[PDB]
């Protein structure tokens, strides 16, 4: 019935692409500060590489994109992530006609490129509305006093033990 | 996948096609595309008499990747449906305003049927994440509705179009 998960404890990943709404830098952080709310309850591991392919590649585009699935301009899909495996799986691709914001006043690039992550290690939505699963945008966490949600370490933890 | 689904006057005039449907079979995984197809029944049509009756819904195959998957089964349950016509093929992600024509309130069926049409030329509902919110323009409305699921339980969302009252200007007013 197939459970997707990596089947290696180390991964790679990379930013392959830099939004405008940002600093090259303050991305960084963001991409860093997601994978490392996975890394701190599991096992998993995470090198970054500055060039050739990665188990994580990170880009931003608009539109027709170069997959199956377009983006569709400001609003609706902000992102959006493939299951672990080869190629385009493991991948997270955000939505780069949002404006990506450090904190709250715009699209929180932490925020999403947490859930998305989630997507890239195995993870499927939460019915939960606590849950970083769920799929609608939290567009009201204050960012300070965030902590990974009991549904999301249960899920992490049932892959990677 | 990472959605802010939109205000159901949005939806309206952003969707190529709107319609009550019945959901009436399993979903066909066609993996040559990417898309997995749903069989519908329409019920009633409320926007694009432009097109051709349609019998399929196309959405992403995985969840991951913004797929709308059905929970309800229905099977005479009539959902209301708000999506894009790519070459021809009514469209949706998880993202769309698809919700089950009965738990909508008055105000909402009001505005598909009728009301919301009136505000698609000329007004815009703006969402608004953190407050405060920059209002980029007069006919901008602001949907200030912070729930989690703004879009399905707002107070705005349910009972609010965004609607001239002159020229240059658009308010928030009620169905
Ligand atoms: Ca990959
Ligand atoms: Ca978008
Ligand atoms: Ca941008
Ligand atoms: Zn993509
Ligand atoms: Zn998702």
């Amino acid at each position: 019935p197939g459970i997707p998960k990596w089947r290696k404890t180390h991964l790679t990943y990379r930013i392959v692409n830099y939004t405008p709404d940002l600093p090259k830098d303050a991305v960084d952080s963001a991409v860093e500060k997601a994978l490392k709310v996975w890394e701190e309850v599991t096992p998993l591991t995470f090198s970054r590489l500055y060039e050739g392919e990665a188990d994580i590649m990170i880009s931003f585009a608009v539109r027709e994109h170069g997959d199956f699935y377009p983006f569709d301009g400001p609003g609706n899909v902000l992102a959006h992530a493939y299951a672990p495996g080869p190629g385009i799986n493991g991948d997270a691709h955000f939505d780069d006609d949002e404006q990506w914001t450090k904190d709250t006043t715009g699209t929180n690039l932490f925020l999403v490129a947490a859930h998305e992550i989630g997507h890239s290690l195995g993870l499927f939505h939460s019915a939960n509305t606590e849950a970083l699963m769920y799929p609608l945008y939290h567009s009201l966490t204050d960012l300070t006093r965030f902590r990974l949600s009991q549904d999301d370490i249960n899920g992490i933890q049932s892959l990677y033990g | 996948c990472t959605c802010v689904p939109p205000h159901p006057q949005t939806a309206f005039c952003n969707s190529d096609l709107v319609i009550r449907a019945k959901f009436v079979g399993t979903p066909e995984v066609n993996q040559t595309t990417g898309y997995q197809r749903y069989e519908i029944k329409m019920t009633k049509m409320y926007k694009g008499f432009q097109a051709l009756d349609i019998r399929f819904v196309y959405t992403p195959a995985m969840e991951s990747v913004c797929g709308y998957f059905h929970r309800s089964h229905n099977r005479s349950e009539e959902f209301l449906i708000a999506g894009k016509l790519q070459d021809g093929l009514l469209h949706i992600t998880t993202c769309s305003f698809v919700a089950p024509w009965n738990s909508l309130s008055l105000a909402q069926r009001r505005g598909f049927t009728k009301t919301y049409t009136v505000g698609c030329e000329e007004c815009t509902v703006f969402p608004c994440p953190s407050i405060p919110c920059k209002l980029q323009s007069g006919t901008h409305c602001l949907w200030t509705d912070q729930c989690l699921q703004a879009s399905e339980k707002g107070f705005q969302s349910r009972h609010l179009a965004c609607l001239p009252r002159e020229p240059g200007l658009c308010t928030w007013q009620s169905l």
